[PDB]
């Protein structure tokens, strides 16, 4: 199994074709251009036919199994797409599959695209055969650090003049979505035939599109940034996700602070963390907000939290957004007024 | 404090006390 | 007669759409430089010009002169494309046929040539209703899409329809039109149509406007209607009154003020409109809880409120917080003890005065 | 499922009115768990499908007890949570409604089991009032419960109620010393815990019940002098969370007994950490604590879906923070 | 077959019903003079006979003399309703036909003539337990409905009803029946079915049954089958477990004089004895209520308790009202939150350390 | 005997209660032929939405012409009356809520009128409409043919997306005031020959809070149990309120200590036999009004003028927290009442609470 990334796959391309392609990510800007240029590369290299295929329970194997075995009469070296379900492939589909990779010719291309596998599902005997023989890209979305970088490469590619303050601009708004910004970027070389982008300009014709997780929003939390933590609350709640799911995200972390805070009186704070196992990029980030609270904080947030959560869970109320916030401000160094913990 | 505040604390009914004598208008002794 | 104010200034031209420079500087160099795309999707919000824009984008893309960001507006094709029967638009509404059958022949009907233009543009109005099949069979057809064949999209919820096929067209999102443009393209028409107004009217107009040109074009007809064929600042401002529906923020300005009269007042148009009085409470108390919040930090407001934007800040800027935090507690126990009030209304009339010129007593830890 | 000596008089009453035709067609028993009412139910059930019983016992060899064996009876509907599940839905109160309808397959009487009247929910409670109301002909119902007041009134006031004593103290713990094998003071302190119902006590000595009570009792004996409550949350962090903090609730209750000076207590196999407790604390203190445990338990037992572990942390969490001076306790309200 | 006292004694003439003067004579008046509603609502507690109005409403308006105050009883369509298969009467269990499908086909044949009957009565029974899409489909016919179809409503949570149905019905409001009221047919069906009884075993059960007469129904039926046939003043009073004694009198004094051990104890000898602990405070209720009003007036004390009297007025003697006062709302907070405790013994003992804290074998076929 | 709801429906724009605004505005826009497509009616229950629906429909499609004023004569006028008209498509939304019953509806929008100028389609209780059926409805709202015209009405306007909001005028009823209920009420009385009296109008207008079909059907039930006749005491026992003035009574015994005159009044209404929860809520009632009046002179309106002046007084003499005070006690008192052993134990117990904590004249305490 060849494992590469988007930005180098092209050379190998123009080394030569595989049996098999997989194009496993979860940004969908890189793994349709990389779905393109394969698809450009077997037809210039002398691939007609671009079958097409979405994996349902509705899906008849057969159809496929035919496709693959009969052959065209003014036409040869056909090329099968697959599209996965973004929960995975369960046991029938991994039966199917190996059924399918049996079935496998050389003359067919066969592309597959969707979710990376977990550690179960990426374990499988049709995925086994098919490492043999195999590329693999990896199409994960670029983090905030990494951004900028990305946004400048594109920039370039594209001969225009992008200023830092005008990339800054572009990686808020456009935080998480590649297609929106590569979007914009064409909307913005469209506008300016010059090519020259100044601040005023990409300011004029810029909006909010940035997708977030809770992951980021407790983050966010953590390192103590509210106005990033308060435009990620305002983003996922004008998405549509269940506080639910950002409570008990929020849980574990809490909890763990809580935990680390009350042992960290008389113990070292790298032996604890080898005790939890706390991830090591986290490790310094976590020691930050360790060093932040005070043993005061952390029972009230915790109070809060409890109090939303049998608000939520209890009455159904719909105040539970404006409960997020204040819990929000408050794990930043924020006074509260302690009226609203209703303590 | 006085006996009198803390059985009625306990009992639960709260004492409400004037805080802007100038917003009430009318005749008040 | 008269037709309708809005349906009759419906934009014909690219110099008569006001605002949305992005869009149609855009679509203006992309249509001379021979740029175009093989589908494009329009987003924002309610009566902004996604119709519009997509409809003139239509008749430019296949006048007789030749594709052009400026359409004559006199040939054969640019007529009937303004009458809204041309042969080759084919206009569906995909909110009436959702089904697959009727995306199946819809798309199966692409095939064949265009009779009498350059280009067989489709216009697909509020696509994101369409069913999950409709979607695929959408998606089949537009992967490989012929030369002749173009694909124009208006929604506005863009985050329903797929990933897949946003990726494979050009999407623009349109802006609120501001209270300048709304209240200048009030002006203009207007003047067209002869008929008198005042600029405080025009003003008050704008502003409830809201961002939506159709909503305040709607507003003035109901306004001239009102003001007996003319517009006027005392009509208008009636007119807003009946309308008004944010008794809440204003109950809330009143009692920070220390007025009674006010409040009372307040509270009797409330009651003339049937309004739910607990609805009202926990509107307060979110309003207040807001206020707290933008006073401990600026960014709490976000741009969900803006309508109510500037009275808030400079309410979280006066007032004090003891004085916030105060009323949160005294209308928190309002909302509890209301359902045991003799009624309704007498226990939000008692609990804002209570609010308005009394102090509880804490329990003050004696031990 | 097993017959305690102790339900005989009771059911020598119900049956003789079901021999004299003057049964009532919708029986509320009130029992406490382990009491065995479950069994007396189907005791009368059994005796009810019987074709031809003598006397109180059924025949045992015909075709309504050979079904009953087999426990496929046509009649002899039975209304149960789901298994994953804990509350009975309105779908099958609903179906076993409509398929009162009809007549008995074997000609007999219709026999309708709930086998919790607690657990049903709001709507189940209300489609079932009509049918209890007025049943078809030789059709009986028998709920079972362990506190009517929580019930609906309008569902309580068309069921004739039979309530189950406990037996004797004395009684109850001579049935347990012949039972199990077990120091008289665990014995007493098993059957005070499980409010005096025999059967209760037999469960929680089979399983390892007591020995978790036991580990609680050491982390609360260390904790205590500390004042280090949250080192609790271990011994109570489970699925049977509620069990615990009763107990919990038991032994505060015990210290503040002692306190003010009294000669029963709940728990009587551990003077020393009652002792203990009563010495380190307040009485008022003693009060708060329980009354936020039993608040706790009941939040606990009434919310579905409800995260145990966030909800025990802050009750430690505030346990802890009042034992500091100064610091407003509360006081119950309306 | 035997049926129930509850439900073989079920009025069936006007002459039969006990109380509810007001809503028998509005009916009355009502069929007089021929203004008859095609909305009816009737609200109230439990077991106060809002189904068997209902019900005789119905019969009378569809007899065979005519309509009619006073039906007959005896030609084939009153027997008909009162077996219940009468064609024209339409049942309805709101509480297993919440869906709106059902509604919905209800309504679909309202515009048929009725098969035997003058009228095509709805009897909804529990209409509180619809959904909203019920209600709102019922309004639009509920407010104008064919002259041949009458509309009969039964519930006894009308707050869950929307206004809007509420402002198109006449709603009678049912009384709890008093106690003297529920003595009388209590005694009235004992003597008809041939049963004995004493005067205070009538009086205990009627004060019992809280205003509700199946309540009473069901306890006599209970007594009858646990008293061997006889409702005996005993057999009630063992199967109501009233304390009977003086307990209540020591519990309260020991309780004043803050003596935990004499507490702690009489409790414990009351749990051996295995008395009822709601009965034990309401009785230390009433108490502390008789005190109370005693040291308002020294007259206001009963002569049913003279035997206790001298005790009692030294209480009054010693205690300030306000002590009394907290007692009684620690002792009704005790009550009110009983059932949750984890054991009934456990909440009275928990309530009264809250108290003392104020001062200065034969298996037949079971496995 | 059609009922007088029915009865009494508005024919004429000169028959319709208050409204101002919304018959001004429509009779200017019919005379001035400024007619708009989509009109949407929003306000509380039984306030004239469908009546003035009807009413404008009539005004449309009038023989003589379009005009403000119809003549309610004339074929069109007399069908619409009598509700058969071809040309007005009434639609309960509420029940024909499915996305296929709206595609159906506007399948044959194209067709002409058969006998009148306009086909009106009018659909009520809209807010039932699914999303699908919302969506489907926006085009047609946008651009329908000339000879359709869309009416609206539905009771939550918050309820519709805001794309259909912006694409109809509103209009928004106002809740009647008392005055206005009472003067219909009177003429529709006198219409009818029915005896009255002024006081029982009072009490019947108060009790319908603010719409006129409450008032109607409240008027009606009156009428049946008075036996023909509206009397004050047959409307005091519907309601089941007593007069103010035992209320007052009590209230002022309350404010002056005088234990033995309470517990007499306390027994006169026992023996009245009144119900204790609306004693309770009268008292808190008159607290209220009496807080308010500090609050304001002109807080109390005319409706207690027959003890406004004995009101008054009480209003210069308690301070604001001995009201205060009186008001929190009756209330926790009431919140307590369902767990209380007895109805008139409760509210004995309360009043003697109130007294033993009185501000000036507490209980002797015991020596
Ligand atoms: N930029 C604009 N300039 C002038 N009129 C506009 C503009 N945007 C919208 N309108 C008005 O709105 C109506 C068209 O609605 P439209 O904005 O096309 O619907 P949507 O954008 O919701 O699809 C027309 O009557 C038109 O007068
Ligand atoms: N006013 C009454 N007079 C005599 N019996 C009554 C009365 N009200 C209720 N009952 C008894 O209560 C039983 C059930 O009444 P029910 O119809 O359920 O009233 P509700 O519908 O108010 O619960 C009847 O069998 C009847 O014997
Ligand atoms: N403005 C009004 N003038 C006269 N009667 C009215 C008025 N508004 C409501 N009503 C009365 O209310 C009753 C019901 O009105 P309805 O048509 O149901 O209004 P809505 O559609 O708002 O419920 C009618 O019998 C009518 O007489
Ligand atoms: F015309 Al729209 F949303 F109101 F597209
Ligand atoms: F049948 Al009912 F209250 F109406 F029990
Ligand atoms: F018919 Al309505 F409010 F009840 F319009
Ligand atoms: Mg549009
Ligand atoms: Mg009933
Ligand atoms: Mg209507
Ligand atoms: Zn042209
Ligand atoms: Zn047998
Ligand atoms: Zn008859
Ligand atoms: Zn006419």
């Amino acid at each position: 199994m060849i494992r590469l990334y988007p930005e180098q796959l092209r050379a190998q391309l123009n080394e030569g074709l595989r049996a098999a392609y997989l194009l496993l990510g979860n940004d969908p800007l890189l793994l349709q251009e990389s779905q393109d240029a394969v698809r450009q590369v077997a037809a210039a290299q002398g691939f007609e036919e671009h079958h097409t295929f979405s994996i349902d329970p509705n899906t008849d194997w057969n159809a496929i199994f035919s496709l693959c075995q009969a052959m065209s009469l003014f036409a040869s070296r056909q090329t099968l797409l697959l599209l996965l379900p973004e929960n995975g492939p369960n046991a029938a589909i991994n039966e199917q599959l190996l059924t399918l990779t049996g079935l496998l010719h050389d003359d067919l291309l066969l592309i597959v695209r969707g979710n990376k596998l977990s550690k179960a599902q990426e374990n499988a005997a049709w995925f086994t055969a098919l490492a043999n023989r195999s590329v693999q890209v990896t199409c994960q979305t670029p983090e905030q650090a990494q951004l900028p970088r990305w946004v400048a490469a594109r920039a370039k590619q594209l001969n225009l003049e992008l200023d830092d303050a005008a990339n800054q601009v572009l990686c808020y708004c456009y935080e998480g979505n590649l297609l929106a910004l590569a979007q914009a970027l064409e909307r913005l070389s469209l506008l300016w035939p010059d090519g020259k982008l100044t601040l005023p300009r990409v300011e004029q014709a810029v909006n909010d599109a940035a997708h977030f997780t809770p992951f980021h929003w407790v983050d966010a939390l953590l390192m103590g940034k509210s106005k990033r933590a308060l435009h990620i609350l305002q983003q996922l709640r004008l998405e549509g996700s269940e506080p639910v799911i950002l409570l008990r995200t929020l849980q574990r972390e809490l909890l763990l602070l809580v935990n680390l805070k009350r042992q960290s009186a008389h113990t070292p704070l790298r032996a604890l963390f080898d005790k939890h196992r706390v991830w090591q990029n986290r490790r310094g980030m976590m020691g930050e907000a360790l060093n932040r609270l005070s043993q005061t904080q952390l029972r009230q947030a915790v109070q809060l939290l409890t109090r939303t959560e049998l608000t939520l869970k209890q009455d159904y109320g719909q105040s539970v957004w404006a409960e997020l916030e204040g819990l929000s401000l408050l794990l930043c160094h924020k006074p509260l007024a302690d009226v609203f913990i209703d303590g | 404090t006085s006996r009198r505040d803390w059985q009625l604390q306990q009992l639960g009914i709260t004492q409400w006390s004037l805080r802007r004598p100038g917003a009430l208008q009318g005749e008040i002794a | 007669s008269y037709q309708v104010l809005a349906r009759k200034w419906r934009p014909q031209t690219f110099a008569d759409v006001v605002g949305q420079e992005h869009v149609l500087t855009a679509l203006a160099n992309g249509l001379s430089l021979g740029r175009i795309h093989h589908a494009y999707l329009f987003s924002g919000t309610r009566g902004v010009g996604k119709t519009s824009i997509a409809r003139l984008l239509a008749k430019g893309l296949n006048c007789e002169t030749g594709i052009t960001a400026t359409p004559c507006g006199v040939c054969d094709n640019c007529r009937e494309i303004e009458q809204g029967r041309f042969v080759d638009l084919i206009e569906i509404d995909a909110a009436s046929r959702t089904k697959v059958e009727d995306t199946r022949d819809l798309l199966d009907n692409v095939q064949y040539a265009p009779a009498r233009g350059r280009f067989k543009v489709y216009l697909i109005d509020e696509v994101h209703m369409l069913s999950r099949h409709s979607f695929n069979a959408l998606l089949k057809t537009l992967e490989e899409p012929p030369e002749h064949v173009k694909f124009l999209l208006a929604t506005t919820d863009p985050q329903k329809l797929p990933v897949t096929i946003l990726s494979r067209c050009l999407q623009f999102h349109l802006k609120a039109l501001d209270v300048e443009q709304i209240r200048h393209q009030l002006e203009h028409i207007l003047n067209e149509e002869h008929i008198a107004h005042e600029p405080r009217a025009l003003q008050l107009l704008a502003r409830a406007a809201e961002g939506s040109l159709r909503d305040a074009l709607s507003l003035t007809d109901q306004a001239i209607a009102s003001g007996d064929g003319q517009v006027s600042t005392q009509a208008v401002s009636a007119m807003l009154g009946t309308l008004d529906d944010d008794q809440a923020l204003s109950l809330v300005e009143a009692m920070v003020e220390a007025n009674g009269e006010r409040v009372m007042a307040l509270i009797n148009e409330a009651a003339a409109r049937g309004i739910e009085w607990e609805a009202l409470l926990v509107e307060m108390l979110g309003l207040l809880h807001r206020i707290a919040m933008v006073q401990l930090s600026p960014a709490a407001l976000g741009n969900d409120m803006a309508a109510i934007e500037l009275r808030m800040r400079e309410l979280a800027r006066t007032i004090p917080p003891t004085d916030i935090q105060l009323y949160y507690q005294t209308l928190l126990i309002g909302r509890k003890e209301l359902p045991y009030a003799p009624d309704r209304r007498m226990g939000v009339e008692m609990t804002l005065l209570r609010a308005l010129a009394f102090h509880p007593r804490m329990p003050l830890p004696e031990p | 499922m097993r017959w305690y000596p102790w339900l005989r008089p009771d059911f020598e009453k119900l049956v003789a009115s079901y021999q004299a035709g003057r049964g009532h067609h919708a029986l509320l028993i009130q029992a406490l768990p382990g009491m065995g009412d479950d069994a007396l139910i189907y005791a009368l059930s059994r005796y009810l499908l019987c074709q031809q019983p003598q006397g109180h016992k059924s025949c045992g060899h015909c075709r309504g007890c050979q079904l009953m064996q087999a426990g496929t009876h046509p009649d002899y509907y039975t209304l149960a949570p789901e298994k994953g599940k804990n509350t009975l839905g309105v779908d099958a109160v609903r179906e076993v409604t409509e398929k009162l309808n009809e007549h008995a397959r074997l000609g007999g009487a219709k026999v309708v089991w709930v086998t919790d009247a607690a657990l049903l929910t709001d709507a189940a409670a209300n489609a079932l009032l009509k049918t209890l109301e007025e049943p078809p002909a030789e059709t009986w119902f028998f709920l079972a419960t362990r506190e009517p007041e929580r019930l609906l009134a309008t569902l309580r006031s068309r069921c004739r109620l039979h309530y189950l004593a406990p037996p004797p103290e004395q009684y109850a713990v001579t049935w347990l010393s012949r039972e199990v094998t077990m120091s008289q003071d665990a014995l007493l302190a098993a059957l005070r815990l499980s409010a005096g119902s025999p059967g209760a006590a037999l469960a929680l000595f089979q399983g390892d019940n007591w020995q978790a009570r036991e580990t609680l009792c050491q982390a609360l004996a260390y904790s205590v002098p500390s004042g280090d409550w949250y080192s609790l949350l271990a011994a109570l962090n489970h699925e049977q969370a509620p069990a615990r903090l009763h107990w919990l609730a038991t032994l505060l209750m015990d210290a503040l007994k002692r306190h003010h000076g009294a000669a029963q207590v709940t728990n009587v196999d551990v003077p020393g950490l009652v002792a203990e407790l009563a010495n380190h604390l307040s009485p008022s203190r003693l009060q708060a604590i329980l009354g936020d445990v039993c608040h706790i338990r009941e939040q606990l037992m009434s919310v579905t879906g409800i995260n145990r572990e966030l909800l025990i942390t802050d009750l430690l969490l505030r346990i802890e923070h009042y034992l500091q001076p100064g610091v407003v306790l509360p006081v119950p309200h309306l």
